[PDB]
This record gives structure tokens, C-alpha cells and sequence, in this order.
């Protein structure tokens, strides 16, 4: 069928058809063009009239102009021939390494698994942090989501997790770039071919890549999600296969999804973002999940604007997760990384049942320390320690060595820290944290605990001190 | 003369998106009418305009297309209900969504009827037992009575929910049917793989077999996370309406105003205060005035309603927070700084009510916690005032004392629903004053302990204070003597 | 006149006429349904079409649907036959006791006494609360208003004023429930009944009852008030009778208007409520009055908004009272009932001309020092007690203890305190507080002074825990 278009404002092209209209969600062509562009179909607004989402800049277009109907959704390459290969938001190579030549073809929009296909097995993922599998670990075939404001580690910590998790984990993985930056992008596909986990001579590429960038137009980013997420649902059940799953950054995919959406004439909910907010985080995140054919373990970099937890976009994200890591500026500046949140962040896997006592009660243990420090803290902040109590001040001790313990050198922050990267196993976590705890190093100072690995090299750190 | 497509009874989509239809035609069409799409999609008629009807779409508007045909249903929407759902997860229409074959549904129910009137009910007087001592000793809950669970996220509501649907098995594995409780939860804007886990419990708790679980997640569209709550209910009033007993769970009631206001703006209704639609209020005062206690003139029967409601900041001020706690029968607030700091259940005594009070406890229960609720929001005060040991009589050093010690028996672990007698059994020894002199730490083990002692030699004192149901003179009598005694052979 | 429904959406219903079109206010009744269902004309569109507000629900209703213009405003039974009964917002009894044969009916809506209607007696009206009584007398044919956010003691305040006062009121009582909880209406009923004021085999019933609670559609609840209010006016003027008016809770008037608000095309004003708020109010609440007819003692219960009491509703009521009892969850949360705020609650008559100085001076010497401590307060709290002065440690002593001595066991919250309710009579409790701001008590301990009623139950419960 050929439309034409009628008006162009944006992103938002709408265009007319007199013989056979488009149902909702079918791709179009644009005619005269140098380059493919893609219209997703939105919704029809009567009148022969369908209103669409550009997948590229509209510059140049013309009322008039004559739109195809593709006849189905966005479709794109899937297969073990994607592996190693860099795609677009509508399945083209952006590697200039030739066509992906594909057996089938998927379309991005699909329903999720079904109720009576759903998982309930629950297994521990050590990733080697210390803070995170402490506090709140996370799980193979699980949902994890690390929430961060502007530059807090949301990315040095993904990095560090492919490498601790990724590089040895036997199947597939999925890294799909989301609204983030090209150079990364660009940083992460050399590393992956150094590494040889993109190998550009044999078939043993073991990563497939999807970008839409910061510098697409909206639809893009709006998509790119889905596009990364289809390659993976592939793995997971046409070929049983266990997935990783890495976005950064899944909030961008509603930030798009805010700036399209006065433009389909909305009226706005609150803080301006579109009434389809959940629904729209919704339909997609329930896609990105572990099932009875396969297994998805997916981490998600969830960025928060402004530092506000309470904004529509991450707030209505905690509900989809398993784990979650939220960082903090606060900390960060502290000089703690991973600047993770201690008393914020969570995991459906601190259970007894699940990690056995001695790791419940350990991790129990840190919080509730942790958290009496933090009601001292008011008291502590006009008047200092003095007026505090032997007990008191005890904890406060041990809270402050428990706080430097949890931090940690990264290999991929090791430019940054001024020291090697450590890898910490989960029983040595359990063991240094219990010591502190049970007052088995009150008499190091502090500094000891600081950038380390076991508690091992926070002894000899002290000694070192003198 | 095709008279097939007449526009009084079938009409056509003028347009789509959103999932919103605006329908030409259905000129017979009742406010409030199921229609169905030529895709076999269900939709409601809510706006009927003079032009227009605005219908609201129970599905994937993605198969709805400019021109498609709708045929009225005659009906207004309904579902179905009774008792062979029990056992049964059901979608917010009621098909059936564990693959375990149809419902054998012989009776329907309107999701959307007025609660009963004021004639119809009596006074909540028949306890409702949750399992856990902190609920059922400082705020009570009652059959026919609206409690709500309110916190921020993962302060524990859902938790306190299970307990109260597993603890149900005492009675419904019992011969008494007036005491037996049939559940029905309610999962909305969840996650499938969440109430795929909490369906996976419930069934190795051996409580399905009494439960019903209507599911609206994440992906559902708005409207049928919208109907959920509705829906369930009308499942929950057939057991109430019948003289059996019903317990429903609306979890949560944050995630459906989500939906309502979704659904709502979409129809181009002015948005209203923080953007949801002028009546949310009345959204989930409707929904909760239809758990209830019905006379024996209607059954005897009841409906009672556990709804959660998701603070942000623990801010209970909140504008829908106190909407929502301002149509229950009292709230059970849990703060994640309680939580951290191990008070688990995170209750927050002083902010939370029961607007029934101890008519909805037995007398064995009155007998031990009637003054302790006012003693501990008391107790927290001072606790606050002496930061600072500031020359601090006795009558205050007695009242810390008991606040601690107190303060450790309300604690309790996830899974394990205490009966009745033994959380008098275990109040008791507080209470008295037996604990004044036990060291804090201890309280958690003496319990174990204790009451590992009771439950295995002297049942005959729990199965009396259970069976008179309050604590005569003797069994009062008896019980000094085995704290004390065990109190000293435990402290050797 | 017969007009056909156009449009249905939500409460709200478009009726078009084609001769006749039915006045503002007029109620017109929908043909063709099991139940009756008024729909009150709120505004005239243009072209013979009028936009109306549905006194009930509005499924199955259908567009071309027959409407008939009822001629008048919705009209309800008034006058002694009323009394004992249970009404509708239009009038029907709910009780299943029958119709309400009376002799006259009344519309409410209706305009507000004139201002050379007005009557300016002051006179107290002893409560047996000490917080009140104290601090905030409530004055006879007075208007009255208990502020409280959401389950701090609106209700229950009201219920042990219904016992304290209601109880031995000579004349009638009118308690009109608005958008509040069913269960509730039940609870009061019934209570009447079992302690007489309500009496189902003869005429000797002292309180008509009339109730739109928060399970119906927002129209009955911007009404019921109405009807209520109308029900106590008759006993005022018709029958000059002094009536005492219990409405709980007349915030839910205002939720009703904002809940159609924007169904009716407004542009909402601030915090979302419709831009005739306070206008709304007005022509309520001044009807809500003593003339020199009758007598009006109204208490209402005023809900407050996520606990904001500037929020444009609660806000807009202040002028409306002669007395404000204000409530707060902050005290309630220290275990202290009533929780009412010692120096937010107002009376007009807390003035020495009126109830004397000895009243006065300690009413005012209780507020200084809760105020005195209230300063304190944040700062001992982080630089402690130690350097303060033993002049300002005896005030801190002092306000605890007043502060405890404040509350008090209702006898209608025994399920809640487990201790027996106190009614002291307005001597004893100046006295009491005299002798602790006095230092007559310095000795006893803060917990021998929290609740209890009169101060010798306070002496007494300092042996009883002296051990």
C-alpha cells in the first residue's frame, strides 16, 4: 500500500492512505530518500489517517510525499550471525563488515511469555563485589538494575560485571547501547575484539551488539531497546540458550518515549512525562525475563535525573527487578566505590533459605549497624564524637570500618583508584565482614580497610601505616 | 437487506491508539457495558457522547483498526464466581491463566455493585487472625473490617499478607465452617515472574486449595490492572454474601491509581491534584466499602479487605497515603528504618490503628495487650526523651524496661503464623513483668525456648486458654508457674 | 417538561429539553429504572441542553434516555417525623422502616439568614474534656470545627460529644454522615437505639439521622450536607427549637465539588480544587447558624489533606468557626488522646470578659510553657540538658507533666485505651492545672499524670506505681 505524507512536525509523521490502512505497530517506507527510513505506525486517527514514529531524522520530507507499507512491524536479523556483528535500531550492520546474513528474521514487537511459562528457580550470581554479593546479591536468570545520577559508576560498574561475569560465562550475551554515549559504543567493541570476545576472523564471538545512541532522534531510542532485546529472546527460545542481557541506559528508552509523546498529542501526567509511562516500561520489560526455555539474566543501567528517586522513570522501575544496586552521589564523593547505597539497595535472595544463615546474618548484621550510625550522624554533625557514648562510639568505629570495607578497586577503575583490581570471593566476604562485626580488628585504624580486596590485605595495609 | 451492522446495536472504530476506541455508532449501548471488537478483544463503554463512545479497551489495541465493527454484549461487565475458582490464578476477567483448563463457573457477578447499605451489616465482632503477635495484639483485625498495609518499597507489606492467608490453614484443615477464611489475592501492575514465585508458596504452604489469585501485571493493559481490584472483589462478596467468610488482598492499590490515571487521561479527562483524575478518592472508597460484615439477616457472612498502599520517603502525609487511609479501619505502617535496625515486622506502633480495637480480639488476647499498645507509643517518647539519660526516676526506668523488653517479643520471622493461645502465652510472660529482669539480647531465644516447653509438655493449658478462649483464674495460675520456673532453669 | 439524556460520563449527565428547559437547581428524575435517580441541574449549556450532577450511579443509563423536569429542587420529608429516622441525600428513609409521613417538605437548597438575623449570645458549653474546656470552650449555639488529617480523632472526638453532650441535649440533634465510613453509620445507629435517643416504638426519638457515605457517587456527597442541614433548620425556625447539628465530616461537601469539578469544564484553581471553593462554602455554611429564631450547636468534623492545614479546604473553613479544635498526628503519636494541639485550637469565647480570669489566666499559663517547651524542645535535643537553667528545667518538668495531664480515657475508647473514660467537670480540670503549674506536684512522676481524669486520680496512680 502507498500513503502520502500529510503532516511532519519532529518525529511525528502522520501520512494518509486511500486503499488498505496499516495496522498499529507496522513499519513503513518513505519514498525518495537516500537513505532507509523507517515510520512505525502509532495509531489511527480515523480519516485514513495513521500517525507514526519516524526512526530518523525527518528532515527533508514533504507533505505529499509517498510512504510503503512494509506489511509488518520493524523485522530484524536474528541468529548466531548477529554474534560479534554491531546493529541499528531497525537490524542494519553499522560495522562495515557486510550484511548479516541471517536464516530468519524477527519482528521487535512481541507479546511476553506467558504466566504458565514463567521460573521460579532462585540461584546466587557471585560477581566478586563485595558490597553487592553481601548485601544484595544477585541471581542467575535474574532481573538486576543499578540506579545512578550523573557519573556516580552506573557504567564502571556494568564494565566491571562483564568482565567479572561476562568473559567467563559459557553462552551468549546481548549488549544493547540505549540512548547512551557513541564513544562508549565505540570504547566497549574494540575491547570486546582485544579480548576476543567479538572475534572478527572465526564464528566464536560470543557477544551481539545494538546501538541507538545519544544521538539519535527519539524513535530511535525509543526502539533501540526493543532491538537489543529481540536478539536476546532469540538465544533464549530458539535456542535454549543462557542469555546476559546489558543495557545502558534503560531509562533512556522512557526519556524517549517523553519526547515523542506531546507530539502524538497527549495530554502529559506528571513531571511532563506521558500517561503510557508504565504500561510502556511495562510491555517491555516483561520480555526481558528468564523462562521455562531460557535463561535471561539481564543488568540494567537505570539513570536518575536530577538525583531524584522519586521521578516517574526509575521510580515505576524498582517494581521489575530482582536486585537492585542504587548508587549514591553522597557516597561517591566520600570517595566509596562502588558508591553503592548499603541501606537502599536490595535482592529477593537475602533469604536464609537461600544463602544460608551465616551469609543472612552477616549481611543483617552490617545493615543494622550501619543504620545506627546514620541516626547518630545529626548529633554527630554539630557537636562531633565527644559527647558521644563509649557504646556508642563503638559503633560508630566499626560502622566507619565497615563503610571503608565495602569499597573496592576495579580492574576497570583502576586508572582511577591508583590500584590494582581485586575480585573478592563470596566466603571471604562473609568471613572479613563477620571480624569487623565481631570486633576482631577494632584496633586497625580506619585507611586500613579502605581500597581493598579480603581482609587479609586490610591488615597488611594497617602494618604498612605502622 | 443485509440488517446485520444496524447502528444501534453494533457500531464502527472511528479511530484507535492508546488503547482507547472511539466507537460510531452502539446508539443502545448502557454507560458502563461490555462491548466486543471483531477481534474477539472486550472493551468497556465508559464515556457516551453525542457523536461518540469512548471505550476503553481490555487488551492489545494492536488488532483494533479505524472502521472495525463492535457489537454490543447487552451486558454490563461482570465475572465470574464462586467456589470453583478456589485453587484457580484468574486474570482481572476471570480466564483462567495457569493452563490448568476453564473454570466450571456456574454464577456470574457484576465487578462494579455498590457495598451494602447500613441495615444490612452488624458490628465486626469475630477476630480475623493474621499469625503474627505485633498485628494481633496492638492492632487488632476483625472479619468485615478494611485494614490496610502501608510502607515504602521492600519494607515488608506482601510479607505480612502471606502470613495471614498461610496462617488461615488452622482453621480451613478444620471441621468448623464458620471459622474457616477463603482468600483471594489480587497481584496489580506486579510482575509475572513475582506472583509466579508467590503462587509457587502459597502451594508449598498447602493454601491454594482455599485461595484465589487474580492477576493484572505489568504488561496487562490499563484497563484490565484497573478492573483487578474490582473484579476480585466481586469474587471475594460471593463468599460474603453466602454466610462463608472471605479475605482479599489488594496488592497494590498505588499501581491501579497508576492505571486508573493512565486510563483516565487517555479519555482526555482533565487530569486533577499530582494528575490523577479528580476522583481517585472515590476510586478505592467504592472498592473498600464492599468488604463488610453482613448480618445474620443476610448470612452472617463477611468480606474482609488487607489493601496495600506504596509510601515514598515513608511519607504517610502523602495525598493518596492518607486518601486511602482515610477509608480503612486503621493501617499497619512499617519503616525501613525499623526494618534495618531488625524490628521485623517494621511495624511502627504508633502509626498504626485498628478503628475496631479489641472487639476484634479474643479475650485471652484483651486480657494480656489492652493497655500495651498506648504503653509502647508511650514507651517510644521517653525512649526518645532520656538520649540523654537526664536524671531519670523509676516509674520511667520501669517504663524503658518494659518498652525493650516488650519491643523484642513483638518481633517474629516470615512464614511461621503463631495460633492464638501461644501468642497470649508469649505476650503473657512480657506483660507480667516475668522478662523485667532477662537481658534484651536473651528475649528472642527465651521465646523459642518457652514456648518450644508449652507446646510440647502443657498443651492442656494451650488447648484450655484456646478452648475457653480467655485466661481463667487457674490457667493464669498455672502459667505464673511455668514462666517463672522455666524462666530460672533457662537463666542458669 | 421531558428532556432525553445526550451524554453519560461519569456522575455527570447532559439532559436536552425540547420545550421547558428545567431552572438551575431543579432535580429531574430519570424514567425507566429500578431505582429512582435524581439528577440535579448544575448548568445551562446552550441550545436547550443542561449540564446536571446524578444523585446516584449512572450505569445502564442510556443516550436518548427520558428525563422529566421535577419542577423543584430536590425537596425532602422535614419536621418532627424525621426524628429516629434514616434518610437519603433526596430524602428517602433507608431505614426499611416505612415512609416518613411528614406534613411538610423542604428543598434544600435555600438562602442564608440575613445578617440582621443574627444573634450574638456567648455562652459556654461544658464538655467534661479537660483539652477543650481548658483551652478552647465550646460555646452554646457556638460553630464548631475539629481539624484532622487522616485517623487522628475527628470521630471519636465526636462520639464522646455526643455522650458528654448529646446525651442530655433538651431538644433535637441532627447528625448528617457526608462521604464518611458506612460501617460507621451503623456503629452510631445502633448505639442510639441501645441507649435510647433513638427509639423504634414510640416517638420519643431525639436525633433524626441522614447519610451519603463514601461508597456513593460524588453528587450524593456534595449534597447529603444539604439534606442534613435542611433537617435542622426546620427544627430551628419551625419549630424554635435549640438544636445541636453533628456533621462529620463537611470536608467531604468540598471533595464531592472537586471530584465533578473538571466534568463540569472548569479550570481547576489551586491544589486541584475547583475555582469556586470557597463561594461553594459559603452559601453552605452560612446557613449552618443560630438566628434569633432558633439555635444551631454544630460540630464538624473538618478532614485535612495529607495533614496540610493550609490546604486550600481545611484553610477556607477557619472563618467559619466560632471554636477550633485542631488535631494532630504528632502528638497522637506519643500516645497523648485526644491528640488536640494545645496552642493551634481557638475559641471565641477565651476571653477573661467571659469565663473569667481564674480560666483565663491558667489556660494561658498552660499554653506559655508548652510553648516555653515547645522552643526548647530542638535544642536540648542535640546540646542536651545539663547547662540549661534549673528555672528552665522545671518548665521543661512542668509542660511534660500538663502535657500528660492533658489527655484523657474516653468512655467511647475503651476498646482503644483499655482504661474507663473520665468526664471532669470544668472546675476540676482549672484546678487541677493551677496546681501543676503552681508546683504543687513537682514531686509526683510525668507517668502518674497521663491518662487519668481528675488530678486526684493522678496522686493516687503515683503510689500505685510508687511500686
Amino acid at each position: 500500500t502507498t500513503g502520502r505524507i500529510v503532516a511532519v512536525i519532529g518525529a511525528v509523521v502522520d501520512v494518509q492512505f486511500d486503499e488498505g490502512l496499516p495496522p498499529i505497530l507496522n513499519a513503513l517506507e518513505v519514498q525518495g530518500r537516500e537513505t532507509r527510513l523507517v515510520l512505525e505506525v502509532a495509531q489511527h486517527l480515523g480519516e485514513s489517517t495513521v500517525r507514526t514514529i519516524a526512526m530518523d531524522g525527518t528532515e527533508g520530507l514533504v507533505r505529499g510525499q509517498k510512504v510503503l507499507d512494509s506489511g509488518a512491524p520493524i523485522r530484524i536479523p536474528v541468529g548466531p550471525e548477529t554474534l560479534g556483528r554491531i546493529m541499528n535500531v531497525i537490524g542494519e550492520p553499522i560495522d562495515e563488515r557486510g550484511p548479516i546474513k541471517t536464516k530468519q528474521f524477527a519482528a521487535i514487537h512481541a507479546e511476553a511469555p506467558e504466566f504458565v511459562e514463567m521460573s521460579v528457580e532462585q540461584e546466587i550470581l557471585v560477581t566478586g563485589i563485595k558490597v553487592v554479593d553481601l548485601l544484595a546479591p544477585y541471581a542467575k536468570g535474574g532481573k538486576i538494575g543499578l540506579f545512578g545520577g550523573a557519573g556516580v559508576g552506573k557504567t564502571v560498574l556494568i564494565m566491571e560485571l562483564i568482565n567479572n561475569v561476562a568473559k567467563a560465562h559459557g553462552g551468549y550475551s546481548v549488549f544493547a547501547g540505549v540512548g547512551e554515549r557513541t564513544r562508549e559504543g565505540n570504547d566497549l567493541y574494540h575491547e570486546m575484539i582485544e579480548s576476543g570476545v567479538i572475534n572478527l576472523k572465526d564464528a566464536t564471538s560470543k557477544v551481539a551488539l545494538v546501538y541507538g545512541q545519544m544521538n539519535e532522534p527519539p524513535g530511535a531510542r525509543a526502539r533501540v531497546a526493543l532491538t537489543g532485546l529481540t536478539v536476546a529472546e532469540y538465544f533464549r527460545d530458539q535456542e535454549g540458550q543462557d542469555v546476559l542481557l546489558f543495557i545502558d541506559n534503560i531509562f533512556r528508552f522512557t526519556q524517549a518515549g517523553s519526547e515523542v509523546s506531546a507530539l502524538l498529542g497527549r495530554i502529559p501526567s506528571a513531571v511532563g512525562y506521558q500517561p503510557t509511562l508504565a504500561t510502556d516500561m511495562g510491555t517491555m520489560q516483561e520480555r526481558i525475563t528468564t523462562t521455562k526455555k531460557g535463561s535471561i539474566t539481564s543488568v540494567q543501567a537505570i539513570y536518575v535525573p536530577a538525583d531524584d528517586l522519586t521521578d516517574p522513570a526509575p521510580a515505576t522501575t524498582f517494581a521489575h527487578l530482582d536486585a537492585t544496586t542504587v548508587l549514591s552521589r553522597a557516597i561517591a564523593e566520600l570517595g566509596i566505590y562502588p558508591a553503592v547505597d548499603p541501606l537502599d539497595s536490595t535482592s529477593r535472595i537475602m533469604d536464609p533459605n537461600i544463602v544460608g544463615s551465616e551469609h543472612y546474618d552477616v549481611a543483617r548484621g552490617v545493615q543494622k549497624i550501619l543504620q545506627d550510625y546514620k541516626s547518630l550522624q545529626d548529633i554527630i554533625a554539630i557537636l562531633g564524637m565527644d559527647e558521644l557514648s563509649e557504646e556508642d562510639k563503638l559503633t560508630v568505629s566499626r560502622a566507619r570500618k565497615i563503610q571503608r570495607f565495602l569499597s573496592q578497586p576495579f580492574q576497570v577503575a583502576e586508572v582511577f583508584t591508583g590500584h590494582l583490581g581485586k575480585l573478592v570471593p563470596l566466603k571471604e566476604t562473609i568471613k572479613g565482614f563477620q571480624q569487623i562485626l565481631a570486633g576482631e580488628y577494632d584496633h586497625l585504624p580506619e585507611q586500613a580497610f579502605y581500597m581493598v580486596g579480603p581482609i587479609e590485605e586490610a591488615v597488611a595495609k594497617a602494618d604498612k601505616l605502622a | 437487506a443485509d440488517t446485520s451492522v444496524d447502528l444501534e446495536e453494533t457500531g464502527r472504530v472511528l479511530s484507535i491508539g492508546d488503547g482507547i476506541a472511539r466507537v460510531h455508532g452502539l446508539r443502545n449501548v448502557q454507560a458502563e457495558e461490555m462491548v466486543e471488537f471483531s477481534s474477539g478483544l472486550k472493551g468497556m463503554s465508559l464515556n457516551l457522547e453525542p457523536d461518540n463512545v469512548g471505550v476503553v479497551v481490555f487488551g492489545n489495541d494492536k488488532l483494533i483498526k479505524e472502521g472495525d465493527i463492535v457489537k454490543r454484549t447487552g451486558a454490563i461487565v461482570d465475572v465470574p464466581v464462586g467456589e470453583e475458582l478456589l485453587g484457580r490464578v484468574v486474570d482481572a476477567l476471570g480466564n483462567a491463566i495457569d493452563g490448568k483448563g476453564p473454570i466450571g463457573s456456574k454464577a456470574r457477578r457484576r465487578v462494579g455493585l455498590k457495598a451494602p447499605g447500613i441495615i444490612p451489616r452488624i458490628s465486626v465482632r469475630e477476630p480475623m487472625q493474621t499469625g503474627i503477635k505485633a498485628v494481633d495484639s496492638l492492632v487488632p483485625i476483625g472479619r468485615g473490617q478494611r485494614e490496610l498495609i502501608i510502607g515504602d518499597r521492600q519494607t515488608g507489606k506482601t510479607s505480612i499478607a502471606i502470613d495471614t492467608i498461610i496462617n488461615q490453614k488452622r482453621f480451613n484443615d478444620g471441621t468448623d465452617e464458620k471459622k474457616k477464611l477463603y482468600c483471594i489475592y489480587v497481584a496489580i501492575g506486579q510482575k509475572r515472574s513475582t506472583v509466579a514465585q508467590l503462587v509457587k508458596r502459597l502451594t508449598d504452604a498447602d493454601a491454594m486449595k482455599y485461595t484465589i489469585v487474580v492477576s493484572a501485571t505489568a504488561s496487562d493493559a490499563a484497563p484490565l490492572q484497573y478492573l483487578a481490584p474490582y473484579s476480585g472483589c466481586s469474587m471475594g462478596e460471593y463468599f460474603r454474601d453466602n454466610g462463608k467468610h472471605a479475605l482479599i488482598i489488594y496488592d497494590d492499590l498505588s499501581k491501579q491509581a497508576v492505571a486508573y490515571r493512565q486510563m483516565s487521561l487517555l479519555l482526555r479527562r482533565p487530569p486533577g491534584r499530582e494528575a490523577y483524575p479528580g476522583d481517585v478518592f472515590y476510586l478505592h472508597s467504592r472498592l473498600l466499602e464492599r468488604a463488610a460484615k453482613m448480618n445474620d439477616a443476610f448470612g452472617g457472612g463477611s468480606l474482609t479487605a488487607l489493601p496495600v498502599i506504596e509510601t515514598q520517603a515513608g511519607d504517610v502525609s502523602a495525598y493518596i497515603p492518607t486518601n486511602v487511609i482515610s477509608i480503612t479501619d486503621g493501617q499497619i505502617f512499617l519503616e525501613t528504618e525499623l526494618f534495618y535496625k531488625g524490628i521485623r515486622p517494621a511495624i511502627n506502633v504508633g502509626l498504626s490503628v485498628s478503628r475496631v480495637g479489641s472487639a476484634a480480639q479474643t479475650r485471652a488476647m484483651k486480657q494480656v495487650a489492652g493497655t500495651m499498645k498506648l504503653e509502647l507509643a508511650q514507651y517510644r517518647e521517653v525512649a526518645a526523651f532520656a538520649q540523654f539519660g537526664s536524671d531519670l526516676d523509676a516509674a520511667t526506668q520501669q517504663l524503658l524496661s518494659r518498652g525493650v523488653r516488650l519491643t523484642e517479643l513483638l518481633k517474629q520471622g516470615q512464614y511461621s503464623p503463631m495460633a492464638i493461645e501461644e501468642q497470649v502465652a508469649v505476650i503473657y510472660a512480657g506483660v507480667r513483668g516475668y522478662l523485667d529482669k532477662l537481658e534484651p539480647s536473651k528475649i528472642t531465644k527465651f521465646e523459642n525456648a518457652f514456648l518450644s516447653h508449652v507446646i510440647s509438655q502443657h498443651q492442656a493449658l494451650l488447648s484450655k486458654i484456646r478452648t475457653d478462649g480467655k485466661i481463667s483464674e487457674e490457667s493464669d495460675a498455672k502459667l505464673k508457674e511455668i514462666v517463672t520456673n522455666f524462666l530460672a532453669g533457662f537463666e542458669a
